[PDB]
């Protein structure tokens, strides 16, 4: 009587589903025809078995969906859905992004900014490694009573990284030196002293 | 170190390097990402990748106050007093802050800091959605920063 068709075309629309780690992730196929048509999961254009992710996998035939509770990381892909009867078969594309996220204030590298030692005219460098989800920002402090430094960085993927240079370091520079990190949730900072000889 | 980062969280800080992170925004609604475009027109529309889309965001001060920028046009993202997303060549103002929050169910958020109350949102279609109605448990609020492709 019918081929298989897309009853809802609303939800399939939205092809990339970008979720956070420990979500449930849903994606429908909502499917009509006559007789009713059969439906199949692909990961990655194979076979979809539970043994493919700790925990494998639900399907609810009734809303035409497969379901996978708390996502990793390793769920990221291809998911294919493939609907049938006898008067034909069709089939849509989910992407799926897993991202893990954090709720918490800024981590620094233990020992960084390191103690550091020199003759008058030499130059040192101090140096910080920031991790945060939440996009931070970055202070430099001499305690001089707090005096802000511009520093020298890069962004890179898993953390931002800092460092100070100090040229023709002078009695002057002795001092302790901070790395301070904040996000909007809040606040952590390594100190090291710069000795002059 | 509290009473320092409260008073430097008020403005700019202009004595710092300013950290900058480059990624893609995606919309929870939409299912797109956020994209500025040369005739300044802003949207959730945007396929990843979209060259329009690969956004550069600048901290701005303590708290995760954050300057959002198209790569591509230049234009930062800006909200006006009628809560309407508005693209401009000049960034300076308040109104191109937003603060970016990492909300309970883990999405991500962005506040605008010189309307408090009023959040970057977007509707199912990708389309921009007026600040004065936006709440911060709406879905049009919820973003998830996604890596540059």
């Amino acid at each position: 009587k019918r081929a298989p068709y897309w009853t809802n075309t609303e939800k399939m629309e939205k092809r990339l589903h970008a979720v956070p780690a420990a979500n449930t992730v849903k994606f429908r196929c909502p499917a009509g025809g006559n007789p009713m048509p059969t439906m199949r999961w692909l990961k990655n254009g194979k076979e979809f078995k539970q043994e493919h992710r700790i925990g494998g996998y639900k399907v609810r035939n009734q809303h035409w969906s497969l379901i996978m509770e708390s996502v990793v990381p390793s769920d990221k892909g291809n998911y294919t859905c493939v609907v049938e009867n006898e008067y034909g078969s069709i089939n849509h594309t989910y992407h799926l992004d897993v991202v893990e996220r954090s709720r918490h204030r800024p981590i620094l590298q233990a020992g960084l900014p390191a103690n550091a030692s020199t003759v008058v005219g030499g130059d040192v460098e101090f140096v910080c490694k920031v991790y945060s989800d939440a996009q931070p920002h970055i202070q430099w402090i001499k305690h001089v009573y707090l005096k802000v430094l511009k520093a020298a960085g890069v962004n890179t993927t898993d953390k931002e990284i800092e460092v100070l240079y100090i040229r023709n370091v002078t009695f002057e520079d002795a001092g302790e030196y901070t790395c301070l990190a904040g996000n909007s949730i809040g606040i952590s900072f390594h100190s090291a002293w710069l000795t002059v000889l | 170190f509290t009473q320092h980062v409260r008073e430097q969280s008020l403005v700019t800080d202009q004595l710092s390097r300013r950290l900058i992170r480059t990624y893609q925004l995606y919309s929870r609604t939409s299912g797109k990402h956020v994209q500025v475009l040369a005739n300044k027109r802003i949207n959730a529309m945007a396929e990843d990748g979209d060259p329009f889309a690969k956004l550069i965001v600048e901290t701005d001060t303590f708290g995760s106050r954050v300057r959002v920028r198209g790569a591509e046009t230049g234009l930062y993202i800006c909200m006006n007093k009628k809560g309407k997303l508005i693209a401009k060549s000049n960034g300076k103002g308040k109104d191109c802050v937003f603060t970016e929050i990492v909300l309970e169910n883990n999405y991500t958020a962005l506040q605008n800091a010189k309307y408090e109350g009023w959040y970057m949102a977007f509707t199912r279609k990708g389309r921009p959605r007026k600040g004065s109605k936006t709440r911060q448990h709406q879905r049009e609020v919820h973003f998830m920063k996604r890596l540059p492709r």
